[PDB]
RNA sequence: UGAAGAGUUUGAUCAUGGCUCAGAUUGAACGCUGGCGGCAGGCCUAACACAUGCAAGUCGAACGGUAACAGGAAGAAGCUUGCUUCUUUGCUGACGAGUGGCGGACGGGUGAGUAAUGUCUGGGAAACUGCCUGAUGGAGGGGGAUAACUACUGGAAACGGUAGCUAAUACCGCAUAACGUCGCAAGACCAAAGAGGGGGACCUUCGGGCCUCUUGCCAUCGGAUGUGCCCAGAUGGGAUUAGCUAGUAGGUGGGGUAACGGCUCACCUAGGCGACGAUCCCUAGCUGGUCUGAGAGGAUGACCAGCCACACUGGAACUGAGACACGGUCCAGACUCCUACGGGAGGCAGCAGUGGGGAAUAUUGCACAAUGGGCGCAAGCCUGAUGCAGCCAUGCCGCGUGUAUGAAGAAGGCCUUCGGGUUGUAAAGUACUUUCAGCGGGGAGGAAGGGAGUAAAGUUAAUACCUUUGCUCAUUGACGUUACCCGCAGAAGAAGCACCGGCUAACUCCGUGCCAGCAGCCGCGGUAAUACGGAGGGUGCAAGCGUUAAUCGGAAUUACUGGGCGUAAAGCGCACGCAGGCGGUUUGUUAAGUCAGAUGUGAAAUCCCCGGGCUCAACCUGGGAACUGCAUCUGAUACUGGC
């Protein structure tokens, strides 16, 4: 199906996550539909450490897209 | 807009197509000189108005048969 | 790995002080009685270009005791920002917090200023701080660290460092041992007796 | 032999003579039709037909030839059965 | 995101002309030598070949059952007379094996093949698909199977067979229904399965009614992503590879297939192809990229992403939504292993290790603790995926081997008619501070997510599942003797390599004696080569340094940026000329080329330019820029092209 994920990045220790809506067949790293942000769980000193258009991503939901748990954290993590 | 090309006949000894010669007439991108390059489709024509040396121009349209998809439309240059 | 090379016979091969051994005293020095030439200066030969090159990069490099990949790292540095590579190179050897630490006076020399850097004795927005090669930040406090701030020798380095001028670009207070670094080092009062024409024609190739 | 993937293949295999006789069964059907073509008789074609579309619609139910081959199986023939009928 | 210089033709000099050096990348390899950590890389070779083990399992919320563990019971007993190990009972939870469905086309691996209609840039129209998403519809009955299990049996074995018992979300008839199809219509076909969690009020042979939620089954077509078909542009070279094909060129018809089409059989016409290099061969996966240059360009496309082809040779079909199915099926060839001689079995280019090979590439490793994928709605299970350590300077980047003071300048060396120089403020002495290390102490973060209670007129039917900003708690560690800090002495335990007469920075002195030994050029050396070996001092770089291999930057010596042909590379001996290229002026016309405006396409990573994150950098990541073009739209209209 396609659904809303976060990509694997930041290499070891420190990850960050890419914000995509891609396809769950075949490849973990396949390719990707589009991207909708960037997520940090690590402290940036920074208020846009974390950047969601959270409009688009109901633009996603509008092609019936899946939503996964993680994301929806990140969804909470801009308060929503 | 459709893809339509002028060119000419080049042979016409089979019955229901035409051999067409069309030309790029163009700069080499390296080069600045002008090169002719030319490339032979093998058109469908089951009219018989034209021939050998003709001026016709041509339209891309589906696949017919075995790597042919361009079709006849006029005879340009009218010359019988 | 270390040089381990002698301190004052290279101030004395260029004509020109590195504050090795020389920066407290005027009498009883032990520089060598500021040795005269005596049989040698007759028989001193003259300096190719591309030796005279090698005398700078040598004597700019180990004047702040920085390894040679870093000191061209800042040349790379130097060359963006409308920066200059003959400008901001000094700035940025000038910057590093092995310098910053001998600025506001804590040390009578690089080397027991990088001392207290290499032994975990400083921080920098109050958090400890081991590399010699870091980059201080604009506005940002480096203070002698808890466990180290009752050195005498730290205190009578800051005796004498009351008799000198600083940098317009930090300050210190002597009792707290502690200062801003408020600006990275500027041309309005950053000046070095170096070949500033010659030190543009290194790395290049 | 090493992923011990065996039941797969019988499965496979059973399936294999399986498939083929649903698709005997209704190829039996279809030849019924053609014969009936060549008999040159009274309706007996298009009534050979009458009894074919319920084999190959259950033979579409649950795959098999339900892309677009029920659909020409249902319709290649329709007009020849219209003739002698 | 921007611009070289220097060694070198001689008795001189100036052209013309080739050679050379400082630089760099690497799955490198070798030798001297090697302190800490993190991050990356690590059998390219023999497409040769393996003993051993691992690697892919799983759901009881589809279920005939019960190999076990809890709890109850029964019982063989056990005895300690109130309970229990037993060891049986399938009851409840639950679950080994099987039935049933999914996963295995994920996870990965190789780069042999392929100059490819494959790949890359961009477009065309005609079809097919599971989960997902949308729309419109369906939920009746029967016949009996079939593992397991039970009793038999073919065989040396791999590997099965006979006869019976047994359930479903496994099988098959009959029924039922358009959105689907046949009959100009009346009419008719073709489907299937439920499972599990909760219950207020009310009734009850307290069995069910009735309420309800989450998640499933079937019907025939759209949507996304995916897959298939067509095409223009772009890709390495050689003709001392010149002829190619005739299933070939064009067409028609049958047969098959998801669409299209030579895909396939049969036939009709007579071609088609090559000069812009077909045919043939060599080398090579391609791209984003990697590295390099100011750039045009050059080399190279491991590891990481976006596609491909392949997995002992070759052919083939089937299974699934998807497989020309690498660990699936059949068959021969080769190779092998086993044999009870009757026959059989097998695939290290998944992770280890070994044999063979080679210049050369790790453990026959640790855990599943977090993350994805698989089964499962969730608990739970699996995972050489994933997390990590071990072994390897193979690369990147930071960082340790203390700081200060200490003399006509000691002991020891090297230079030295011997004046002094230099090792050297170095040492000894003294002061002074311990990072890293070692050892003991304390010890984070990666352990969230889920789960329990609490709260919510959550939605639903307010406390089934599930959701909720929060509060409160028991919990989960391979790495690991973690990171980080404390404590204890005590500078304590931590350094090489090549070179030093010119290009070429560092300076002498001794040995070797045209012999040995060096070299890129110079050439050296025939007993003052500071050119070969060593010593003292020094230079440079440093956990590296030198050497070799490949390929680039110097290179304006392949040429647009930015050359040559009288004498220094070369104008063809001359004329003619096919094929190909260029061509005076004026007024229109169409708007291809052109120019303008605008939109799509130009993946992530990577680079450049500008920032941010742990104490920095490595590493990670936000912004700006470009991807010159390609595709399409609407204008301009000089000039060329067409008219």
């Amino acid at each position: 199906m396609v659904t809303i994920r976060l990509a694997r990045h930041g290499a070891k220790k420190r990850p960050f996550y890419q914000v995509v809506v891609a396809d769950s067949r075949n490849a973990r790293n396949g390719r990707f539909i589009e991207r909708v942000g960037f997520f940090n769980p690590i402290a940036s000193e920074k208020e846009e450490g974390t950047r969601l258009d959270l409009d688009r991503i109901a633009h996603w939901v509008g092609q019936g897209a899946t939503i996964s748990d993680r994301v929806a954290a990140l969804i909470k993590e801009v308060n929503k | 807009k459709i893809r339509t090309l002028q060119g000419r006949v080049v042979s016409d000894k089979m019955e229901k197509s035409i051999v067409v010669a069309i030309e790029r007439f163009v700069k080499h991108p390296i080069y600045g000189k002008f090169i002719k390059r030319t490339t032979k489709l093998h058109v469908h024509d089951e009219n018989n108005e034209c021939g050998i040396g003709d001026v016709v121009e041509i339209r891309e349209c589906r696949p017919l048969s075995k790597t042919k998809s361009w079709t006849l439309v006029r005879v340009v240059e009218k010359a019988v | 790995a270390r040089y381990l090379g002698p301190k004052l016979k290279l101030s004395r091969r260029e004509g020109t002080d590195l504050f090795l051994k020389s920066g407290v005293r005027a009498i009883d020095t032990k520089c060598k009685i500021e040795q005269a030439p005596g049989q040698h200066g007759a028989r001193k030969p003259r300096l190719s270009d591309y030796g005279v090159q090698l005398r700078e990069k040598q004597k700019v490099r180990r004047i702040y005791g920085v390894l040679e990949r870093q000191f061209r790292n800042y040349y790379k540095e130097a060359a963006r920002l409308k920066g200059n590579t003959g400008e901001n190179l000094l700035a940025l050897l000038e910057g590093r917090l092995d310098n910053v630490v001998y600025r506001m006076g804590f040390g009578a020399t690089r080397a027991e200023a990088r001392q207290l850097v290499s032994h975990k004795a400083i921080m920098v927005n109050g958090r400890v701080v081991n590399i010699a090669s870091y980059q201080v930040s604009p506005n940002d406090v480096v203070s002698i660290r808890e466990k180290a701030k009752k050195q005498s020798r730290v205190k009578a380095a800051l005796e004498l460092a009351e008799q000198r001028e600083k940098p317009t670009w930090l300050e210190v207070d002597a009792g707290k041992m502690e200062g801003t670094f408020k600006r990275k080092p500027e041309r309005s009062d950053l000046s070095a007796d170096i070949n500033e024409h010659l030190i543009v024609e290194l790395y290049s190739k | 032999n090493i992923k011990s993937a065996k039941k797969r293949a019988i499965q496979s295999e059973k399936a294999r003579k399986h498939n083929a006789s649903r698709r005997s069964m209704m190829r039996t059907f279809i030849k019924k039709v053609y014969a009936a073509i060549e008999a040159g008789d009274k309706a007996a074609a298009q009534k050979a037909f009458n009894e074919m579309q319920p084999i190959v619609d259950r033979q579409a139910a649950k795959g098999l030839i339900h892309k677009n081959k029920a659909a020409r199986h249902k319709a290649n023939l329709t007009a020849q059965i219209n003739k002698l009928a």
